[PDB]
């Protein structure tokens, strides 16, 4: 049928007129196929013959069908699509299984001939005109235009979905305790009614659907659970990802490793503890897809542990709105975090991992807080509320860090849970200068052209050193100067720099970095008992800063 | 009846994604929009509308209110509300002893919106877990939060306020967005009584059946401690702090003070306070107390606000148009980092509206995502300033302590 539903008004992009692409001459067999196909469509109202006066045209092709003797028509809507108005997006996101309420029953109904069952704005059909060419282009071809939504036209997915929503509107209104998920040309229908009253509501829905042009399968032809959808496997009381097999390979190409990482990332939303860090490192660099990459031992250890995790099937449970959501996070090391979300202990709705880094230098307390933020946003999308958190960090550790740190934060309700490794601050910078601790005035400078520099220090105890550096920038030499001070000082030490840059990094109490130096600096700071770090304006003729300035400026400034 | 509105050519309308909302805020929006639709103020729309602006729920105290985020549409409409139909901002408002803010947003829903413009006011109520299509609407009347609405309602407003202004020629009334700002030099009881009167006038047209003291707004100077004894550290701290001011205030001097540091001294060492030092020291205090010589508001330039977390529930802020040429600095005090930041932003936005008739773009010391999820939990205002997210330079924080 063609749905009696009002059409959606459609316009071409302003300043633009419809397409006028020239029809290429086809073979007779393709011309015959096309004529047969269009005749059938013409009979059912899908298309209509038009006169020669329509200026517009779009190429039509025909190709063989799945290796059979069936033919299929193929319109090239590239040019119309380029000229058609933009539409609102079909879906803003897709359900996650974990957010689906526990329910008695779900029926899937697909729509037959979806696009062709919906009318096209009449004032727009003229722009969809195509021409079936006569044999070797002797005579005027046959010309049609669409009355329904074309396959491959830009507007079809959106107008189809919105037609279905209008049609569904009253049925959903009258059936509040029935829920319907629309996906493409499928319809998932769920309820807490018992079988009979459910199979009865499905027929009422089918009938309503039919009164409106949409045919659907009957109980005999309705697909049954498990539902396979967007990579998931959906059962009445549980859900998992679709089956994942990790190939046996003597040797891995870039392409095999990419696919492996893809499947592993996908499994990680319900298989806890999946890691891809070491497999990802392998992918670094521009290499051919066909290129073989030997596995490092760390990547090899990683593949094994993932293989162990995936060996036995795991499933997730559905959502009960009357119970709380609990989210637990554990540190997995090397900036890797893993989480689980459940309502009844250890029956997970879903799992996830977080292994992002924000900035070049960071600490476990920042990272944990970013993981909580990520999980909060996800929960709001999936469930419409934030979970209760269980975190591997002491309340005192967390308030010590964030009351002192210069950026604002806030994570919702959490409780400490003792699931090592615990996150802790590894050193603390002193708040006041230390009495009876040597004071190093450090500095570093690099010649912009030479690309070589110096790093050194002067001491209030008269001590001093300078070192020469290759390939260095002004930024690096200032970190290097601070590193010297820590290497050559005792357990307590005051350090005076004039590098805001260096001050910033250290001030933030990083426990991990991208920079080799910063990690050396970090290891030092941990070994110390007290460190006080202070900043002075350069070139203001200050204190000891002036001395170490010139000592290091020479050669050259 | 309908004032035709153009976008700034050749800009297209707003296409901003809807941020995720909790269940209760979604439910609240459904109730509100269901009623407004019955009342003809908005209409459901089809996919042929490609536009979107975000919508949120807030409390203003027990009731939920709809807040549409028109920052993008506003930027794209700026020829209309600022240039073609601009509303003058009185310099007298900041002078008054008392300024009361009144929400007059309900006025707009009584005027129809140009039919060729309505499509740009599209918004979307999302659904939990994406299980149902967003509910899509556009506006049929002047929407709250669009800068065009007060521009268009402008002439109706002056009609409404005419008798009251005439009877009270020393009261200043300024409309900004959904709000009326009403200032006077009356004693507080007389002022409050004059507000009730104004409400009665408004009530014959539209309003149901918040109080500033701008002339008490004074700069939060860069503080130079008065100290018992000074260490090398204290001096260095001080030079770095003065050396920073010297980039802002004409006349700042440090020379007769770094002379104290000369040599390579221990941080803890005590030091004798010179006369030359304690002289300019005090003279700089003079400079820091005053407004910045040479700095003026440029109506063509955007306002920027920077905010620093000081701890103890304290927050420092500066407003400027060109960096380090401060038009205004201040502080805000007194739980929750995000809630406090949210309060400070609204307060700074408010003073900014009173003083300049313009809103600051904020540089916010917080993670984008943290702010994004939490801010509406506390936001009470009916406008939304522009913001971006920065990591505060730790030194800047130090220089604005108390
Ligand atoms: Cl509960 C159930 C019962 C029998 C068979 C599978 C399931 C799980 S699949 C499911 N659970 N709820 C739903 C619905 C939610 C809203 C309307 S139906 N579904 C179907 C569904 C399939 C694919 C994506 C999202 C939901
Ligand atoms: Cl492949
Ligand atoms: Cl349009
Ligand atoms: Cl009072
Ligand atoms: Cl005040
Ligand atoms: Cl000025
Ligand atoms: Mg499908």
């Amino acid at each position: 049928p063609i749905s009696p539903i009002e059409t959606v008004p459609v316009k071409l992009k302003p300043g633009m007129d419809g397409p006028k692409v020239k029809q290429w001459p086809l073979t007779e067999e393709k011309i015959k196929a096309l004529v047969e196909i269009c005749t059938e469509m013409e009979k059912e109202g899908k298309i209509s013959k038009i006169g020669p006066e329509n200026p517009y045209n779009t190429p039509v092709f025909a190709i063989k069908k799945k290796d059979s003797t069936k033919w299929r028509k193929l319109v090239d809507f590239r040019e119309l699509n380029k000229r058609t108005q933009d539409f609102w997006e079909v879906q803003l996101g897709i359900p996650h299984p974990a957010g689906l309420k526990k329910k008695k029953s779900v029926t899937v109904l697909d729509v037959g001939d979806a696009y062709f069952s919906v009318p096209l704005d009449e004032d727009f059909r003229k722009y969809t005109a195509f021409t079936i060419p006569s044999i070797n282009n002797e005579t005027p071809g046959i010309r049609y235009q669409y009355n329904v939504l074309p396959q491959g036209w830009k507007g079809s997915p959106a107008i189809f979905q919105s037609s279905m929503t209008k049609i569904l509107e009253p049925f959903r209104k009258q059936n509040p305790d029935i829920v319907i998920y629309q996906y493409m040309d499928d319809l998932y229908v769920g309820s807490d009614l018992e079988i009979g009253q459910h199979r009865t509501k499905i027929e009422e829905l089918r009938q309503h659907l039919l009164r409106w042009g949409l045919t659907t399968p009957d109980k005999k032809h309705q697909k049954e659970p498990p539902f396979l959808w967007m990579g998931y496997e959906l059962h009445p009381d549980k859900w998992t990802v679709q089956p994942i097999v990790l190939p046996e390979k003597d040797s891995w190409t870039v392409n095999d490793i990419q696919k492996l990482v893809g499947k592993l990332n996908w499994a990680s939303q319900i298989y806890p503890g999946i890691k891809v860090r070491q497999l990802c490192k392998l992918l670094r660099g521009t290499k051919a897809l066909t290129e073989v990459i030997p596995l490092t031992e760390e990547a090899e250890l990683e593949l094994a542990e993932n293989r162990e995790i995936l060996k036995e099937p795991v499933h997730g449970v559905y959502y009960d709105p009357s119970k709380d959501l609990i989210a637990e996070i554990q540190k997995q090391g090397q900036g890797q975090w893993t989480y689980q979300i459940y309502q009844e202990p250890f029956k997970n709705l879903k799992t996830g991992k977080y292994a992002r880094m924000r900035g070049a230098h960071t600490n476990d307390v920042k990272q944990l807080t970013e993981a909580v933020q990520k999980i909060t946003t996800e929960s709001i999308v999936i469930w419409g509320k934030t979970p209760k958190f269980k975190l591997p960090i002491q309340k005192e550790t967390w308030e010590t860090w964030w009351t002192e740190y210069w950026q604002a934060t806030w994570i919702p309700e959490w409780e400490f849970v003792n699931t090592p490794p615990l996150v802790k601050l590894w050193y603390q910078l002193e708040k006041e200068p230390i009495v009876g601790a040597e004071t190093f005035y450090v500095d570093g400078a690099a010649n912009r052209e030479t690309k070589l520099g110096k790093a050194g220090y002067v001491t209030n105890r008269g001590r001093q050193k300078v070192v020469t550096l290759t390939d260095t920038t002004n930024q690096k030499t200032e970190l290097q100067a601070i590193y010297l001070a820590l290497q050559d000082s005792g357990l307590e030490v005051n350090i005076v720099t004039d590098s805001q840059y260096a001050l910033g990094i250290i001030q933030a109490q990083p426990d991990q970095s991208e920079s080799e130096l910063v990690n050396q600096i970090i290891e030092q700071l941990i070994k110390k008992e007290k460190v006080y770090l202070a900043w002075v304006p350069a070139h203001k003729g200050i204190g000891g800063n002036e001395q170490v300035d010139k000592l290091v400026s020479a050669g050259i400034r | 009846e309908t004032v035709p509105v153009k976008l700034k050519p050749g800009m297209d309308g707003p296409k901003v994604k809807q941020w995720p909302l909790t269940e209760e805020k979604i439910k609240a929006l459904v109730e509100i929009c269901t009623e407004m639709e019955k009342e003809g103020k908005i209409s459901k729309i089809g996919p042929e509308n490609p536009y979107n602006t975000p919508v949120f729920a807030i409390k203003k105290s027990t009731k939920w209110r709809k807040l549409v985020d028109f920052r993008e549409l506003n930027k794209r409409t700026q020829d209309f509300w600022e240039v073609q139909l601009g509303i003058p901002h009185p310099a007298g408002l900041k002078k008054k002893k008392s300024v009361t803010v009144l929400d007059v947003g309900d006025a707009y829903f009584s005027v129809p919106l140009d039919e060729d413009f309505r499509k740009y006011t599209a918004f979307t109520i999302p659904s939990i877990n994406n299980e149902t299509p967003g509910i899509r609407y556009q506006y049929n009347v002047l929407p709250q939060g669009w800068k065009g609405s007060p521009a268009i309602f402008q002439s109706s407003m002056t009609k409404i306020l005419e008798p009251f202004r005439k009877q009270n020629p020393d009261i200043v009334i300024y409309q900004y967005m959904d709000d009326l700002y009403v200032g006077s030099d009356l004693e507080i009881g007389q002022h409050r009584t004059k507000i009730e009167e104004l409400r009665q006038h408004l009530l014959r047209w539209g309003l149901t059946t918040y109080e500033l003291h701008p002339d008490k707004w004074t700069v939060q100077p860069i503080v130079l401690p008065e100290k018992d004894s000074w260490t090398v550290n204290d001096i260095q701290k001080l030079v770095g702090k003065l050396n920073w001011a010297s980039q802002i205030y004409p006349g700042i001097k440090v020379r007769q003070l770094c002379k104290l540091l000369r040599g390579t001294k221990a941080l803890t060492e005590v030091i004798p306070l010179t006369e030359e030092a304690e002289l300019e020291l005090a003279e700089n205090r003079e400079i820091l107390k005053e407004p910045v010589h040479g700095v003026y508001y440029d109506p063509s330039k955007d306002l920027i606000a920077e905010i620093q977390k000081q701890g103890q529930g304290q927050w420092t802020y500066q407003i400027y148009q060109e960096p380090f040429k401060n038009l205004k600095t201040g502080k805000y005090a007194r739980t929750n980092d995000v809630k406090q930041l949210t309060e400070a932003v609204q307060k700074i936005t408010t003073e900014s509206i009173v003083i300049w008739g313009k809103t600051p773009k904020f540089k916010l010391p917080i993670q984008k995502e943290t702010w994004e999820t939490w801010w509406t939990e506390y936001w009470q205002a009916t406008w939304i300033p522009e913001w971006e997210f920065v990591n505060t330079p730790p030194l800047v924080k130090l220089w604005y302590q108390l």
